[PDB]
RNA sequence: CCCACCCAUACCCCGCCCUCAGGGUAGAAACGAUGCCCUGAGGAGUAGGCGGCCGUGGAGGUCAGUGACGAAGCCUAGGGCG
RNA sequence: GGGACCGAGGACCGCGCUCUGCAAGGAUGCUGGCGUAAUGGUCACCAGCGACCCGUCUUGAAACACGGACCAAGGAGUCAAGGUUUUGCGCGAGUGUUUGGGUGUAAAACCCGCACGCGUAAGGUGAGAGCUUCGGCGCAUCAUCGACC
RNA sequence: GAGACCGAUAGCGCACAAGUAGAGUGAUCGAAAGAUGAAAAGCACUUUGAAAAGAGGGUUAAAUAGCACGUGAAAUUGUUGAAAGGGAAGCGCUUGUGACCAGACUUGCGCCCGGCGGAUCAUCCGGUGUUCUCACCGGUGCACUCCGCCGGGCUCAGGCCAG
């Protein structure tokens, strides 16, 4: 794909930013965050606090959390860990939950600031099934 | 006459466009190029005492 | 000035236009280009002697593409607001005022062009 | 033309008429040329043959581009890991067939040859022994070559 | 922020009260538009720096941006006018363009205009009489 | 408005007649024999048809029509007399020599410059025919109209050259 | 049996159009980035599928748009663009 | 040695050579006539070569058969309900204001109290995108052994 | 009271003396058909014609608006102008003839002299605005500096077809 599907202006800036890092640097990374930006909805799906906790369980901990999707909450978590989470959206009560816990929201623009080369990140992808 | 004349739209969209509507009336290049004379006015959200 | 940018030569691959088939015959046919549906027509098939039909093959050369001979591009002028439009574009824009434009309007648009140095493409019509 | 002929042809990368390639002899080859002699004509070239196509109609197969070979960079970037820097190298390669003589073929786009100075022949769909075209000419291969350069 | 030159562009690139449509090309009436053409490069009310030349009575005026004041367009443009020498005229220009990084790649683009608004100014040649020919000059 | 506009009025004498019944196709033809004539000699044309003294030729509409040996002057066979037609003719003539008069004009000078036939909004009849048809009898009328008139270098070097020695010597 | 010659849209070289594919383009002297530049290949086409563009009636905003110094419409062995 | 067709690009960069330079990543130099219907273009006609009348239907295909005197205007996959797939948008374990009520510059726009429709109330091993402090950590998903109801 | 409706083959069959004219024994069936001009100012008068009308003359901004009335396409027809035509015409490619035409060009740029006509010449000082180092106003700068014109010389670039 060349031109997104989306009318949204906001896509279409952060699709340009990361053409041009996948362009200028060697990081797998911004190539797999570009090719996320360019497809669907069903094709992105959610991802829950439940799913990303169990993630950085045995050592991603400290680590920078990055979904190209909408960041949910759930009910079945009790706790929520500290943790940094960059997505594209997050929903109200996710990132009052996280916010309340002592971690950081980000959007993907602030992490090619923080780490234009995906860096001491984890990157995970919603329940396809 | 049944031919769905009238369109249904989320209350949560309808909110979401009257805020960017708002929004872009503060930015003064979008006056502009919208027809608007504003090259005489300052502030471009202009406010207004209501004394007045 | 009156004088265009330099360019390539302008070469026009076909002139002549592309009638209609038997648009010649029937009057109600008009001779404006339609591509035959038929399954056995020889048009479409592409037998010789026949009429010929149109291709991306006969486009022109993107650097002489929308050029009159002279040169210029013309650009659509309703009034002298236009023509301040192509203060910039003397050697590679020409102005042709609309067919509604009033005669003394007309006047103006003239002499604004010719303060500008734009060449008018219809500046002796109601003169 | 049968579908048997037809693979073949598609193997010896000869798709339009005209095209020229060379072939190492070998059984494995040698039988595959022989079910293609109702279409084709080979023989055996000699260097005048082989310093003119590369010179002439010499274009390589650059990242599945055809790039003309008018310097000796382009060669030495694609095939000087095998030990071919320069222009010569490669007619020694194809002439003197080497260890990499299918890396230098295979580099070689097929080549483009026009229609003969002269003419076929009066007949040129029977056999070369025949008085036609089609077959092995052996060292007569060279007076086509220079018609059709 | 949520608004930046980027943006606007990206609001008002398809369609603008500005913009002039034809088959031979797209333009642009903006006042802070030097070539009067439809680009990122040349839509002075997209940019937060931008340069704009127009008439005088004699010479040029030429209005720049302040960045400190988009937001109050009274104040918003700094006017200067030229009606000294043209020469003169073009090195206030170019230094206005270049040499503080206002905007260095609309120096010549700058000085252009001034050189064809200069240019308009001066007296009219008269045109040479129209000639016939064939069988309008025989009738 | 008339058809012949080139003509200037003030040195003229024009007629018209419109919605005339008569048949078009007949006076069609009686208009074609007078055309270019002298207006006496048309009159006496016209009157020595009546008289069958004088045939016009039919060259347009002569589909199934007889032979004469008076039609031998036009170099035709078919030739008619077209009775009607001419009574028409004669009287828009004799109105144009009027007008002619009132202007002052040579009517011994006068020659018959435009004469034009035009058809006219057609006029119905329906007679009865058996198997259950009712026959259209459709009339054809004409408009007439006629006008008097009175009877009345870039050379190249080398051929600038070639000139000026031929002329010295 | 031998020599030369004739020509297909077929083969070779060059120009132009379009499509596809592969590359470049920001401490921006910077861009209809939906753009521009470089290289290579390809071009019949029914049913069918996808994309762009043209035209008509009406609506919103916009061109401080055109017009009795003449809108629209109609005629044109008068031109320009595609 | 004698002809023919062509001159794509537009500051420099490269490979090079016979180096005060050059035929080396694409034409320059000198000269003449004319500067207007002269080149060029549109029509009509003559001339040389070429060229079946369209559509429908049937059939492997033709042929037959059917419709066609001419022109202008009109003229045929639309609307509604219920399912369903894909794209965009909002919110997201929730979502849906518009039956209704309350304002209003009054069929617009703005707001929402109670129900209601649809949905919801944690392992081992091998691959595997992507990170790496180079020791390893391992999304989604698949294969296998599981665990629970 | 309104319309993102239709605009005289549309919209109700009916925008008009329309459920009328007309058809059928009857029940019933059922059309076509709007527009001169701001104002009739709807052509006095003269002349030819039996008349219908025609021609002058006149009203009017217009009769290229005369109640066969806004604008007035095509099929079809007349006249005039041009051309072609030994059992079809029409169509494609390429010249030629004849008619008819759109462009292009008319000079610009820059140097060297001479005659001028005028102080927005460089610098410095004050004020102001800005992109904070760049400008603009006022003064100084009253002439080998600067700006426009005119008269010469020269360079370069300029249209078409060619060698």
């Amino acid at each position: 794909r060349k031109a997104p599907k989306s009318d949204n202006v906001y896509l279409k800036l952060l699709v340009k930013l990361y053409r041009f890092l996948a362009r200028r640097t060697e990081a797998p990374f911004n190539k797999v965050v570009l090719r996320r930006l360019f497809m669907s909805r069903i094709n992105r799906p959610p991802v829950s606090l439940s799913r990303i906790a169990r993630n950085l369980k045995n050592g991603n901990e400290k680590k920078t959390v990055v979904v190209v999707a909408t960041v949910t909450d759930d009910n079945r978590l009790l706790q929520v860990p500290k943790m940094e989470v960059a997505a594209l959206r997050f929903t109200a009560k996710a990132r009052a939950r996280i916010e309340a816990a002592g971690g950081r929201t980000l959007t993907l623009d602030q992490l090619a600031l923080e780490k234009p080369t995906g860096a001491n990140t984890l990157l995970l992808r919603g329940p396809k099934n | 006459i049944w031919r769905k004349w009238h369109v249904k739209i989320n209350q949560g969209q309808k909110r979401f466009a009257t805020a960017s509507a708002l929004a872009a009336s503060a930015v003064a290049p979008l006056l502009m190029a919208r027809g608007h004379q504003v090259s005489t006015v300052p502030e471009v959200p202009l406010v207004v005492d209501s004394a007045a | 000035m009156v004088a265009a940018k330099k360019h390539v030569p302008i070469v026009k691959k076909r002139t002549k236009r592309f009638m209609r088939h038997q648009s010649d015959r029937f009057k109600c046919l008009d001779s404006a280009w339609r591509k035959p549906k038929g399954i056995d027509n020889r048009v479409r098939r592409r037998f010789k002697g026949n009429l010929a039909m149109p291709s991306i093959g006969y486009g022109s050369n993107k650097k002489t593409k929308h050029m009159m001979p002279s040169g210029h591009k013309a650009f659509l002028v309703h009034n002298v607001k236009d023509v301040e439009l192509l203060l910039m574009h003397n050697r590679t824009y020409a102005a042709e005022i609309a067919h509604n434009v009033s005669s003394r309007k007309r006047i103006d648009i003239i002499t604004r062009a010719k303060q500008l140095g734009v060449k008018v493409t219809n500046a002796k019509a109601k003169v | 033309i049968p579908p048997k002929p037809r693979k073949i042809l598609q193997l010896l990368r000869l798709r339009q008429i005209n095209n020229g390639v060379f072939v190492k002899v070998t059984k494995a080859t040698a039988e595959m040329i022989k079910i293609v002699e109702p279409w084709v004509a080979y023989g055996y070239p000699n260097l005048k043959s082989v310093r003119e196509l590369i010179y002439k109609r010499g274009y390589g197969k650059v990242n599945g581009q055809r790039i003309p070979l008018t310097d000796n960079a382009i060669i030495e970037e694609n095939l000087g890991k095998y030990g071919i820097i320069c222009i010569e190298d490669l007619i020694h390669e194809i002439f003197t067939v080497g260890p990499n003589f299918k890396q230098a073929a295979n580099f070689l786009w097929p080549f483009k040859l026009s229609n003969p100075n002269g003419g076929f022949r009066p007949r040129k769909f029977k056999h070369f022994i025949e008085g036609g075209d089609l077959g092995n000419r052996e060292e007569h291969i060279n007076a086509l070559i220079r018609a059709m350069n | 922020s949520n608004v930046s030159a980027d943006l606007i562009w990206e609001v008002s690139r398809n369609y603008n009260s500005f913009l002039v449509k034809q088959r031979t090309g797209t333009f642009s009436r903006d006042a802070l538009n030097l070539t009067n053409q439809h680009s990122r490069k040349h839509a002075g009310f997209v940019n937060d720096k931008a340069l704009g030349i127009v008439p005088a009575e004699k010479g040029v005026k030429v209005i720049a941006k302040k960045v400190k004041a988009a937001n109050k367009p009274a104040s918003s443009l700094y006017t200067v006018t030229y009606k000294s020498t043209a020469r003169k005229a073009y090195k206030a220009i170019a230094s206005q363009a270049a040499k503080h990084g206002y905007r260095a790649d609309l120096r010549q683009a700058a000085v252009a205009r001034a050189s064809a608004i200069l240019r308009s100014q001066r007296p009219v040649k008269p045109e040479p009489p129209k000639k016939l020919r064939g069988a309008a000059a025989r009738r | 408005r008339y058809a012949a506009t080139e003509i200037a009025p003030t040195k003229s004498a024009r007629a018209r007649g419109s919605y005339l019944r008569v048949s078009f196709k007949n006076t069609r033809e009686t208009a074609q024999a007078i055309n270019g004539w002298k207006l006496q000699r048309a009159l006496t044309f016209l009157q020595n048809v009546i008289d069958k003294k004088e045939a016009v030729p039919m060259r347009r509409y002569a589909g199934s029509t007889g032979r004469t040996a008076q039609g031998k002057q036009w170099g035709v066979s078919r030739a008619r007399w077209p009775v009607k037609s001419a009574q028409f003719l004669i009287g828009l003539l004799k109105n144009a020599e009027a007008n002619a008069d009132a202007k002052g004009l040579d009517t011994g000078n006068l020659i018959i410059k435009h004469i034009q036939v035009n058809q006219a909004p057609k006029q119905r009849r329906r007679t009865y025919r058996a198997h259950g048809r009712i026959n259209p009898y459709m009339s054809n009328p004409c408009h007439i109209e006629l006008i008097l008139t009175e009877a009345e270098s870039h050379l190249s070097s080398r051929q600038r050259g070639v000139r000026i020695r031929r002329a010295l010597t």
